[PDB]
RNA sequence: AGGUAGAUUACCUGACGUUCCCAUCUGUGUGAACAUAAUGGUACUGAUCAGGCUCUAAGCAUCUUUACUUCCGUGUUCGGAUGGGAACGGGUGUAUCCUACUUGAUAUGAACCUACC
RNA sequence: GGCGGCACAUCUGUUACAAGAUAACGCAGGUGUCCAAAGAUGAACUCAAUGAGGACAGAAACCUCAUGUAGAAUAUAAGGGUAUAAGUUCAUUUGAUUAUUGAUUCCAGUACAAUCAAUAACUCUGAAAUGAUGGCCUAACGAUCCCUAAGAUUUUUAAUUAG
RNA sequence: CAACAUCUUGUCAAACUAUGAAUAAACAAAGAAGAAUUCUCAGUGUUAAAUACACUUCAGGAAUUUAAAU
């Protein structure tokens, strides 16, 4: 009857972002791989500050998407298995999140084209506890307690159990 | 008398019977007769006290 | 040399009170003003619509008319060598209930209480109570005795000059 | 030939010779621009009392 | 005791921890339809399997902050007025008004209508 | 005096002296514009920055969490105002309309111009209370005569039939 | 080393400010005609309806007390 069931750490959101420096064509292709990877259309992102060194303020630059629930679990399994569950101990944020990046989208090899080329992708995993709604609800918006909030080490133990992947301290 | 416009009730689309049925718990009644058609544990989980109290859809 | 703008020289006049920004009170819009009341014009810069002129800030006026969203205020203005009557229509966000007659209003209550008793005493035969005494400036204090049993003495003399460095 | 531009010297003394003319009591009792419904109520009653008073004068 | 609506708008805020839920509140389950968005995360709707874990509320601390009180200090400054003093610069005496910063002590809310325990 | 400048119509802070008024060819600056949205309304969101993380990616690209009283943004000069907004995004729309009053600001209590409070229409947004007669406020401008456009069908009558 | 944090220290602002005087500015200290109370009371309108409330010479009318209010 212990209330530990209300402290069960779980995934609440997984964001995949494809940030390219060009607008058009390539972005129309980078957004198409995320529709196949996740099943839902992504959202395009525009530049915040224009810089001539990067050849980039109203033009679409990136295309990210967030998946939650059971769908985010298998996509995390695919992304983690590319790294073979080898995540460094420096990849965990102090807030309890962690992330990594990939170079080649493995996607599908049956129908592959050189038009889409090769894209790199990043993964970010946002954990939560049952009771995190208090900061997101419209009415009576409050702050989660310090003890309820996760930490860097609280995310490490969760990652070392549900996937058994060891954490490198090199 | 409460001033209002009739474009935000359960109608505002479909017709009056769509609003009238929802006033009579039509959406709740159609839920069980759909949930029971698909599964039984799902029907028990959602309407646990409805089944025990004997309220037919 | 200044300019003739409507809201000239309001860097400090129209600034909000320290930690007094944002919305105003709710009693500001709930206060019930009636014709004949005394009000104080206090231009609230947070409401730029219907803002009264900066010359009437702090002026005390009398309510002369009540309108659905604005309250009529009638104040006195000083001109070259005469005084003119200024009639304004001001929303409640810029006026305030004046307390000029707070002392006067309680004196009327004190007299009305005594007078109400004088109609309970004359017909019943008891001697009638008098009205409260009128206000007077601080009068010369009368003679009195000071006991020598609970008294104490401290001598007073010029202090020897001591340097602060 | 420059001149002195402006001075308030001897202006308060001039203003207090025939001092600040206060407005009369008739200035505070004006009723122009008052509430429309309040004005209608007053006119409706003043016409009711006037007709009644003039009828009694007519009878005698 | 709790919940809804409030008025005063930090004695009501912020940080570190702590205490119950018996009712209520909350978090909690689900996505077929109203309706929702890239995501049932928000909002929407249907429900009651579990929980006081966070909320919320009550309290702790030589706690920052905040609000009152003495002190600072009749000190700075100031209105009136010399054939007063000084080469200036500035600064008395007289009859008057008298802040501020700071430090020390106290507090950490009071209060209105409706329902239910 | 000339040459220079506009202190000539004008707005912001300061000089300026804790009501109002207020000098210098005093100081630091500003105006003759711009906007079918940058007007109106409804909804949603919260900005700058910092800390910790993620391939290229680094001091500056994009993504996530936490802190974040506005340190951002608000067409412009400066000063005021603004956080379930007045800022950003989305959706609808043209009240940036017609007619009549009474006031406030320069005021000589003249005109121009500006600022308001109502009434009678027809409408916009919203579920609604409300809001809307241009721009969050303080500058963004104009007589007599002349020319050039818009408006006066509501109603009142005459003639002929029936009473 | 520097740098960045944090605690102290010395000195400043007409175009900086929390706080904030002295002097001042505008009210009240009893004029629908010098107060008050009791009874009676009407027309419009607000209002869910009002006997509440608003204005109407503190609508109006009659009695009693009353010249008081730095």
């Amino acid at each position: 009857c212990k209330s530990d069931v209300m402290r069960k750490i779980k995934i609440d959101k997984l964001v995949l972002n494809i940030s390219v420096g060009e607008s058009g064509d390539r972005l129309t292709r980078a957004a198409k791989v995320l529709e196949t990877l996740t099943g839902q259309t992504p959202v395009l992102s525009e530049a915040r500050y224009t810089v001539r060194a990067f050849s980039i303020r109203n033009d679409q630059i990136a295309c990210h998407v967030t998946v939650r629930g059971a769908k985010a679990a298998e996509i995390l399994e695919k992304g983690l298995k590319v790294k073979e569950f080898e995540l460094k101990a420096n990849n965990f944020s102090a807030t309890g999140n962690f992330g990594f990046g990939i170079e080649e989208h493995i996607d599908l090899g049956l129908k592959y084209d050189p038009q889409v080329g090769i894209y790199g992708m990043d993964f970010f995993v946002v954990l939560a506890r049952p009771g995190f709604r208090v900061s997101r609800r419209k009415r009576m918006q409050d702050k989660i307690g310090r003890d309820h909030l996760l930490t860097k080490e609280d995310a490490i133990n969760w990652f070392k159990e549900t996937y058994e992947g060891i954490v490198l301290n090199k | 008398y409460v001033p209002h416009s009739a474009t935000r009730f359960a109608g505002a689309g479909e017709n009056e019977e769509a609003l009238r049925s929802r006033i009579l718990g039509g959406h709740v009644a159609a839920y069980m007769k759909y949930l029971s058609g698909e599964d039984a544990d799902l029907y028990k989980k959602q309407f646990g006290r409805f089944i025990a109290a004997g309220i037919a859809p | 040399p200044l300019s003739n703008g409507r809201n000239r020289r309001t860097r400090k006049l129209f600034k909000r009170p320290f930690r007094g920004h944002g919305l105003s009170n709710t009693s500001t819009i709930l206060h019930t003003y009636k014709v004949g009341d005394y009000v104080t014009i206090l231009c609230n810069s947070s409401i730029q619509h219907g803002l009264p002129y900066k010359a009437f800030h702090g002026k005390t006026g009398r309510v002369w008319n009540v309108n659905p969203h604005a309250i009529g205020v009638m104040v006195n203005k000083k001109v070259n060598n005469r005084i003119v009557v200024k009639r304004l229509h001001i929303s409640p966000e810029h006026i305030k209930p004046s307390g000029c007659q707070k002392d006067f209003l309680e004196r009327k209550a004190a007299v009305a209480a005594i007078r109400k008793q004088n109609i309970q005493l004359k017909k019943e035969g008891k001697p009638l109570l008098p009205l409260p005494a009128k206000r007077l400036p601080k009068q010369p204090r009368p003679a009195e005795l000071i006991k020598g049993a609970d008294i104490k003495f401290t001598t007073v003399a010029p202090l020897k000059f001591e340097e602060l460095y | 030939s420059k001149d002195k531009n402006r001075s308030s010297h001897n202006q308060s003394h001039k203003a207090h010779r025939n001092g600040f003319y206060k407005p009369k009591k008739s200035a505070y009792m004006s009723t122009k621009g008052m509430n429309v419904q309040v004005l209608k109520n007053t006119k409706a009653q003043r016409k009711f009392a006037l007709a009644k008073k003039l009828e009694a004068k007519k009878a005698a």
